[PDB]
């Protein structure tokens, strides 16, 4: 077809949208919608950045926990994604949308109903996020041999998942969710700042924390050694962040320190900020993989792929691989002593297309001749029914 | 959002980011983007010959020759001047921006790039608006096939210019919803007596016009008056008129979406009643 | 996980189920004399900023019990140094604090009675109390050289920031 | 002591018994398989007593045709007054495991992220609780497509709840339409028809009135009825040429005893 | 009108007579249990079908059996816009039949919507409440369809004015 | 006097000899036995063997044995050994669901009606030490919904979906002998059809013989109640009701019947032997929203005391999961206009 | 898989099989012509084709009965119905449901009035016997 398909990856905190074939999304906007709470009142709304601090409107987050909380809101959100941002005549474009892990057949029909009944799209494909992430990693220089068997580690804004995949098929009963994600790390960094730095505008506390997390944080190899580097040579570690006060228009600066490495550290030591969860991410991954079929266990350990904005921290992959290798090696050691399992090859894959793995993967898939074959059409919808969009070829 | 915007947001944000960085002295990042617009429009933004200090914006319209026959090239030249260059293969119009030689008000040229599509359409309207203004009658009508199966007819007459749209409602039930909308357009003067008059015919080409006759074909006629076509209103009129077709279909769809909220609420009410029939 | 002491030795003596580790100090007490380059107090201070975030801690050696006690005490010190307006002053109040009779294993007030063995008799009681006080005095003394910047009258915000955190959510004052 | 080793499970117990005192997964290794059995009279697979023979014994019969469908394989063993006929006997390359595996594929097509290895036991239980044999597929498909009466909820080990409807009868249909799971040959019914027809012409009617079911895979609600309807259909077309009036002379009795799940064991138990 | 209540009253009474069901194991298939009114494999288990009509367009078909009752309604549709709104609304509900356990996924031919109420339903829900629900449903879909029709018109007027007044 | 054992249906029930225990099926595969303690009910047993819903339960008074039948096509005779009830499988040889069961009065045999359009007469044989059965087939054309034994333990009334109420001889000479002549006839060989009602509309939900056996009554889905009098050449009296179908019926005297069904409340019917006519005696249960004690269809009724000749108390159980005890004397007290017989 | 296309159950020996003229036009027209409404109803409710196999003869009776029902004047229905015996009301109810099967000239508006009266006299049981009949109008 002359026109490229539309690719939409709705996330807990951010929605990535654009056209198939492109390497990056054309828009990455917050997954929120601002409404007023007859006539065309249903159209009086905004989404994304324009919807965050609307004076007369109330900001909503229809997907901030993983699944669609409000279909009315989601449907409207799509109206603007289509007619305001993408500017696509919906009837002329096939759409590729993504879904959260373990999405139900029912929810898929709700989405198809919206896309076919409201927007009359000619073709719809609802893709599983983890599979697209795996495909996105094929771009990596660590991976030149494409395979759809791997362990996906997707950490976004509100949710983090360890998803095992075997030959393109998710092992649903072995998935594990981790109570740590972007918001958690931001909130934590915010606390660390609350105990040290003065001058941070209350109204811009989270904001400031977010910036520190995204611009200054990283994952260190050892806490004491890092705390030491800092105390020993503060000059080469403490940074400065000069923000802008709105309701004062005055300037405000703060020192950025330990939070830089403490923030991402909660992935590895959840107890630091979470009273109910204590499992280190490396242990969660090991656990998930150990619950899967023995015959697919090594292929999983050898292809641990990252996805999501919260996996962007420098050395996240390295830290994850090392701690995971220790656990594995320690076990195989304790078994040969207690008693010859060949060494376990553990490989964590980090690649450039990591911030938007899902979207990128979906973009590459919807721009291949194949895509138009596995995509459920409006025809099959009106005749066979919505149930057709349950199986995702 | 009731009225559909006129400018393309991808064009503008792509250019803005590049202009911002060039102005700040950073080294240019490579850019390669393919995207669309309503009416089968296709765009391409890229660096010609891999030169990152150059950003090209191209638009492709299957019906560009028809616009060219009505002053498109001359108008595009007036608007874009030196930014307009030889069209990239596969496209009809190309704009080139030298990140090393940008104007003082970057934001201004960003806005004009954003309206590339609208500007390709503009000349056909200015042409006939001028006819009417110069009393030049009898001139032949313009025919623009803006979609594979839809057409727009522009004709100038003594005291008015008529724009006729021949649109299709693929969805059978969409014809019904459409009629309800066109009826309100028909009676529009009851809300704005100076506003353009709108005529509507179903399954039967208007009088001005081989116009495709069919049960899913609709004919919308806009009668524009001097107060709408003079040099003062002209641009605003063109911004609205060239988005009418997509405005109508957009609302038909948003209408069905609203009906869905109604059904969700009612169906939900029904399920509460049924579950209340359970002993516990 | 958390950082554990590596000072436990096959010949390390015990006072209760705590390790009577050697320390380089001029304060009086039953602590053995320490020749080595570093002792349990250095270790505790070196691990503090890291260990303090932990909520769970596995007791591996009796040396860990001593390390934990000191870690909890450092917090007590920070609560006090926080309001000092000069290094010398902080040293003054560090002596005073070391002097106060904090609760010991077995008493109400001691935050980890299920982990620490209570003194079996009056001698053990007096010795243990003596070992704890000696540890407190030496710890508080060394902390002052860390907390205050070359520009005294300024306890470093890089130490003061931890005042609200509690190792294992415990407290020697709680 | 009566020990019946199946292709998947082991039924061991005592004599004059009733039901196995123990039924466990058959998972040199068999010497081990026994150290456990015996550690806190025998049956033999088809082509030490003959399972098909025992099946009939417990039924108080000596002649007849035994249809035994278990976990790994399905046989059709015709027995003649005393002992089997190791020549007529035929095999069906589809049984319990196959149906469990097919149910998994069908649930996958519905959109449930099941894995063939990790979730095999879980889906086997769904099959056992919810699956059954359709009498008239045309009728079953209508119920599935036009109503919701076939939809049952099932709670997976992780708490999630799925739904199973048409697949309840779709999976077992494999026993009658092998091509559904990529298997050459005819269905169990047609397989039964051929076995009896290829037999003599005298005691052939004898066999027809003594078809007995055995094995866990014959527990499917409706199986007996479906077998009968299919044999009447075959007989009509391939023997009566189509004389609808003669069909009445076709005496078809399919013995489907309540305790047929472990009919082999029950047999040896009695014969013991 | 004095034509609606008399209609609903006759329908209600008929539903009451038909919703007298009990569990019935299949007589035709070994250990099966199926809604007799759907499979119809035993003529004696089926009751006489009856129809209550308000006029030449609006009517209800009630089909009883020993363990299930199929109820089909011909909904009032005055013009085209009502015809498509009705078709969409019934379709919308039919797609959610599982959550609407007493709804048939497809209407009986010649009707806009059908219910399939079985003994399991009359066992786990007061049958008199199910009767009420059906009558309530009949009244409410007409109201909803009327509201949708007014909504489409209201918004179209605003949409036509917004565009025109901008010239 | 109403009592809720559960919110789901009580499929069927049976009482022991002294009425100190009642066995019910909570709409599943099991049978729960409840014992009265003070003015409360305490669950004392759970009979779990059926792999399908129990459809019938009967308790033989003297021998104290419980017999059950289910949709799994099985029937079990339960014997109390010590403190637990033990089941003994009875091979019915039926290829469809069992639907109802009743012990004969002499407790030496029981009958099971089923979807195989046949009645299974079962008796224990002291040859091979187990239960065996003979089938009554002709001329049954549909599922048998109800059964009721004549006092001589030989004649048996049956109601089925082929719209008929019939009386058969269930004579089994292996456990009893030549029955004395009865007004229904002198020839009673096993399977003999003694009587067949004349109607071809209305499933026969319930049948019942009077205390002396000369009269049999039945209720059908066509909302009618009928009574055949053998002392009158088997003339049938018929009464069409103005309400919903009755599901259960029992004689409370030789000329009085109490029945209940989908209206959820017990009613009275009286027979005028002279005019050979049945009359509506009135509503016994005097008052979402239901004025009835039961909140769903009553499907079973049994005489608790005084037998069928002079019932003083009777029991009803229904789809609402409730069990009600009705006092005949007290009913007359509160309904002065009421007249029995 | 060709042998599965024939329904062998059709020839099953268990397949249940059911148990195996009309009113006087003039008589009714006469009562009608002479204003004896109630007598007309009673006459048309005589000799129902409950035993014929012809739909025409049945529809004939239905038309006759229906004709009478339309003739009545709202306020006269109650009295005429109450004159009927139970078997009468039952039969009337059956004709009323047959009426519903073919709306004519707003004939349903009145049939609903009759149904109201028939219901009041015979109760819901008269409707039950409409559903239960194996032989009907
Ligand atoms: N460079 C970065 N380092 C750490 N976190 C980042 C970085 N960039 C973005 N994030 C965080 O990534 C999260 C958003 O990632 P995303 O994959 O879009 O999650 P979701 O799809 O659930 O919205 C936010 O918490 C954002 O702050
Ligand atoms: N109720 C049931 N319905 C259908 N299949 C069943 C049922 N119970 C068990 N099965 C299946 O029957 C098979 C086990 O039967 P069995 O006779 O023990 O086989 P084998 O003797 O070869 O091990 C398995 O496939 C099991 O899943
Ligand atoms: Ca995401
Ligand atoms: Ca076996």
């Amino acid at each position: 077809g002359r026109l490229p398909a539309c690719v939409v990856d709705c996330g807990t905190g951010y929605t990535k949208l654009g056209y198939a074939g492109n390497t990056e999304p054309q828009f990455i906007i917050p997954s929120c919608i601002a409404i007023k709470e007859k006539g065309v009142d249903d159209l009086d709304f905004f989404i994304g950045d324009e919807a965050i601090e609307k004076p007369t409107y109330a900001t909503k987050w229809p997907i901030r926990h993983g699944i669609v909380e409000d279909w009315d809101l989601m449907e409207r959100f799509m109206e603007q994604v289509i007619f305001k941002y993408l500017r696509a005549e919906p009837e002329d474009h096939y759409f590729l949308l993504t879904e959260p892990p373990l999405n139900t057949p029912e929810n898929r029909e709700y989405t198809a109903e919206i896309m076919f009944e409201s927007f009359n799209v000619p073709g719809l494909y609802i893709a599983v996020q983890a599979v697209l992430a795996l495909a996105a990693s094929w771009t990596s220089r660590q991976v030149g041999e494409r395979t759809l068997t791997g362990t996906v580690i997707d950490s976004g804004d509100g949710v983090t998942h360890v998803i095992p995949v075997a030959e393109g098929y998710v092992i649903g009963s072995c998935i594990k969710h981790i109570p740590i994600a972007g918001r958690d790390i931001t909130y934590f960094i915010q606390q660390l700042l609350r105990d040290r730095e003065v001058g941070i505008p209350p109204e811009q506390s989270l904001e400031t924390a977010k910036a520190v997390k995204e611009r200054y944080s990283y994952v260190c190899p050892d806490l004491v050694k890092e705390f030491n580097k800092y105390d020993t040579d503060g000059s080469k570690w403490i940074k400065q962040y000069t923000g802008i006060n709105a309701i004062s228009k005055k300037e405000f600066s703060i020192d950025v320190g330990y939070e830089r490495f403490l923030g991402p550290e909660i992935f590895f030591h959840p107890e630091f900020a979470n009273p109910d969860f204590t499992q280190p991410i490396s242990e969660v991954v090991d656990e998930v993989i150990q619950n899967c079929p023995i015959d697919v266990r090594r292929p999983l350990y050898k292809n641990i792929v990252l996805s999501g904005g919260s996996t962007m921290f420098r050395d996240f992959g390295r830290r994850l691989q090392r701690d995971l290798k220790r656990t594995v090696d320690a076990r195989l050691k304790l078994s040969e002593e207690l008693s010859k399992p060949k060494p376990i090859d553990v490989q964590v894959i980090t690649h450039h297309m990591q911030r938007y793995a899902v979207w990128f993967g979906g973009s590459m898939l919807a721009s291949t001749p194949e895509f138009y074959q596995v995509c459920h059409t409006k025809k099959d919808y009106e005749e066979i029914g919505p149930s057709i969009c349950r199986h995702n070829p | 959002m009731i009225l559909l915007e006129v400018n393309n947001r991808i064009i503008e944000e792509t250019l803005a980011l590049k202009f911002e960085n060039a102005a700040a002295g950073n080294k240019p990042e490579a850019v390669e983007v393919t995207f669309a617009d309503f009416d089968g429009v296709l765009y391409h933004i890229s660096n010609p010959n891999g030169d990152k200090t150059k950003v090209m914006v191209s638009i492709s319209l299957k019906f560009y020759k028809e616009l060219q026959a009505h002053g498109a090239d001359e108008l595009l030249k007036r608007v874009y001047g030196s930014y307009l260059v030889n069209p990239e293969s596969g496209y009809n119009v190309s704009l080139l921006y030298d990140l090393e030689n940008l104007p003082a008000s970057k934001d201004s040229i960003v806005h004009q790039a954003g309206m590339l599509k609208r500007n390709c359409f503009a000349s056909v309207f200015e042409k006939y608006f001028q006819f009417q203004e110069e009393g030049k009658e009898g001139e032949n009508r313009a025919v623009i096939h803006y979609r594979d199966d839809e057409t727009m007819y522009v004709e100038s007459k003594k005291d008015r210019v008529t724009v006729v749209f021949s649109t299709v409602f693929k969805d059978d039930d969409d014809v019904v919803i459409g009629k309800v909308f066109m009826q309100e357009f028909k009676e529009g003067r009851r809300a704005s007596h100076t506003a353009p008059q709108v005529l509507f015919s179903h399954r039967e080409p208007p009088l001005e016009l081989d116009a495709a006759v069919g049960d899913n074909i609709g004919y919308i006629t806009f009668v524009l008056f001097p107060r709408h076509t003079n040099a003062s209103a002209r641009d605003n009129t063109i911004n609205l008129i060239h988005t009418f077709r997509d405005y109508l279909h957009y609302h038909i769809k948003c209408s069905k979406a609203y009906i869905h909220t109604r059904m969700r609420a009612k169906t939900s009410d029904f399920l509460k009643v049924l579950n209340r029939a359970r002993p516990d | 996980p958390a950082y554990h002491s590596s000072l436990m030795d096959p010949d390390t003596k015990l006072i209760g189920n705590m390790a009577l580790l050697p320390i380089r100090s001029q304060f009086k007490g039953p602590a053995p004399r320490e020749t080595k380059d570093t002792d349990i107090v250095d270790e505790a201070i070196y691990y503090f900023k890291a260990n303090v975030f932990f909520k769970n801690y596995e007791i591996k050696n009796e040396a860990d019990r001593t390390l934990i006690y000191i870690t909890l005490y450092i917090s007590e010190c920070l609560k006090k140094l926080q309001k000092c307006n000069s290094k010398s002053q902080g040293e003054k109040e560090m002596y005073t604090l070391g002097i106060t009779n904090f609760p010991i294993p077995g008493e109400p007030g001691f935050p980890l009675n299920a982990i620490y063995a209570k003194p079996a008799n009056k001698q053990e009681d007096e010795v243990m109390r003596a070992y704890l006080q000696q540890l407190r005095q030496e710890t508080g003394l060394r902390l002052c050289e860390k907390v205050f910047d070359p520009q005294n009258d300024k306890p470093s915000k890089w130490w003061t920031c931890f005042v609200k955190r509690q190792f294992m959510n415990k407290s020697l004052s709680g | 002591v009566v020990c019946d080793n199946g292709t998947g499970f082991v039924k061991c117990g005592y004599a004059g018994s009733n039901f196995p005192e123990h039924i466990f997964p058959a998972l040199d290794d068999m010497k081990h398989l026994w150290d456990y059995t015996f550690g806190p009279l025998l049956t033999e697979p088809p082509m030490v007593a003959i399972q098909a023979v025992l099946t009939l014994y417990a039924q108080g019969l000596l002649t007849g045709v035994v249809v035994d469908s278990g976990d790994g394989v399905t046989h059709i063993c015709p027995v003649y007054e005393g002992f089997s006929l190791p020549h007529l006997t035929r095999r069906l390359d589809i049984a319990g495991r196959d149906i469990t595996r097919y149910l998994i594929k069908l649930l996958l097509l519905r959109g449930y992220a099941f894995n063939h290895s990790a979730d095999f036991e879980t889906v086997r239980m769904i099959k056992e609780k919810l699956c059954y044999v359709g009498y008239n597929i045309e009728q079953e498909q209508k119920l599935a497509l036009e109503t919701t009466v076939l939809v049952e909820s099932y709670t997976l080990p992780d708490g999630r709840i799925i739904k199973v409807g048409g697949e309840r009868f779709e999976a077992p249909e494999a026993l009658f339409q092998p091509h559904l799971i990529n298997v050459e040959g005819v269905g169990v019914a047609e397989l039964l028809f051929n076995t009896i027809q290829a037999a003599d012409i005298d005691t052939r009617s004898e066999f027809y009135k003594h078809i007995v079911l055995s094995g866990g895979s014959t527990m499917y609600p409706g199986l007996p009825s479906r077998l009968e309807r299919e044999l009447k259909q075959l007989y009509l077309e391939r023997v009566l040429k189509g004389d609808v009036e003669k069909l009445s002379k076709f005496k078809i009795r399919i013995e489907d005893p309540p305790r047929r799940k472990h009919m082999v064991f029950l047999g040896g138990a009695v014969l013991a | 009108t004095a034509t609606l209540r008399p209609y609903l009253s006759a329908v209600r009474a008929t539903l009451q007579a038909a919703l007298c069901l009990e569990n019935f194991s299949s007589q035709v298939v070994e250990r099966h249990n199926k809604p007799e009114v759907e499979v119809r494999s035993s003529k004696e288990l089926l009751l006489q079908p009856v129809t209550i009509s308000r006029n030449e367009k609006e009517k209800v078909l009630i089909e009883g059996s020993i363990n299930s009752v199929r109820v089909s309604i011909a909904v009032k549709q005055a013009d085209e816009i009502e015809k498509i709104l009705c078709h969409k609304f019934m379709r919308f509900m039919m797609m959610r039949a599982e959550n609407f356990f007493i709804l048939r996924r497809k209407p009986v031919e010649g009707y806009d919507i059908s219910f399939l109420i079985t003994n399991f339903h009359t066992e786990q829900m007061y049958k008199h409440k199910l009767v009420d629900f059906v009558i309530h449903f009949m009244e409410e879909i007409d109201k909803e369809i009327s509201e949708m029709k007014l909504s489409v018109n209201a918004r179209a007027r605003i949409v036509a004015e917004e565009f025109l007044k901008n010239f | 006097a109403y009592h809720s054992f559960l919110v789901e249906p009580i499929s069927c029930h049976a009482w022991n000899k002294d009425r100190t225990q009642i066995a019910i099926c909570p709409n599943n595969h099991e049978v729960h036995i409840y014992e009265k303690s003070g003015n409360k009910w305490v669950q004392v047993h759970e009979l779990k063997e059926h792999n399908g819903q129990v459809t019938g339960v009967d308790w033989a008074p003297d021998s104290n044995r419980i017999v059950t039948c289910g949709t799994d096509r099985n029937a079990y005779v339960w014997t109390l050994k010590g403190r637990t009830w033990k089941p003994t499988l009875v091979i019915l040889r039926i290829n469809r669901a069992a639907r109802c069961v009743r012990w004969a009065p002499n407790e030496k045999k029981f009958a099971v009606g089923s979807g195989s359009r046949v009645i299974s007469i079962c008796y224990f044989e002291q040859e091979n030490d187990w239960w065996v059965c003979k089938h009554i087939k002709k001329p049954i054309r549909s599922t048998v919904l109800s059964l009721d034994w004549h006092p001589n333990s030989v004649l048996l009334a049956a109601g089925s979906c082929d719209f008929k109420c019939r009386i058969f001889s269930a004579y089994i000479k292996e456990v009893e002998e030549r029955p004395a002549p009865t007004p229904w006839g002198s020839k009673m060989p096993f399977g003999e059809l003694m009587f067949e009602s004349s109607s071809s509309c209305g499933w026969v939900h319930g049948v019942c013989f009077s205390a002396n056996g000369s009269r049999v009554a039945w209720v059908s889905h066509d909302s009618t109640v009928c009574l055949a009098d053998a002392d009158k050449k088997m003339a049938v009296a018929t009464l069409a009701s103005e309400t919903l179908p009755l599901l259960a019926v029992t004689f409370i005297t030789e000329s009085s019947l109490v029945a209940a069904g989908h209206d959820c409340f017990p009613v009275l019917f009286t027979y005028d032997s002279a005019a050979g006519k049945l009359s509506f005696g009135g509503r016994l249960d005097v008052p979402a929203g239901l004025d009835s004690l039961h909140k769903n269809s009553v499907s079973q009724i049994s005489v608790l005391s005084g037998g069928k000749a002079k019932c003083s108390q009777f029991c009803t159980t229904g789809m609402d999961g409730g069990m009600s005890i009705w006092d005949v004397r007290s009913l007359e007290s509160a309904l002065k206009d009421l007249k029995i017989v | 898989a060709r042998f599965r296309k024939v329904d062998v159950d059709e020839y099953d020996e268990n397949k249940f099989v059911d148990e195996d003229a009309g009113p006087d036009e003039g008589e009714v027209d006469s009562c009608l012509r002479q204003g004896n409404m109630t007598a007309a109803l009673q006459a048309a409710l005589k000799n129902p084709p409950i035993n014929t196999k012809s739909q025409a003869v049945k529809d004939r009776a239905g038309s006759i009965v229906l004709k009478v029902l339309i003739s009545f004047k709202a306020n006269d229905i109650e009295k005429a119905v109450q004159s009927l015996d139970k078997n009468g009301v039952d039969l009337l109810m059956k004709y009323i449901y047959k009426g519903f099967e073919s709306p004519s000239d707003n004939s349903s508006a009145v049939l609903l009035q009759w149904h109201e009266k028939a219901l009041a006299a015979g109760g819901v049981g008269s409707i039950v016997r409409v559903l239960t009949a194996r032989k009907t109008v």
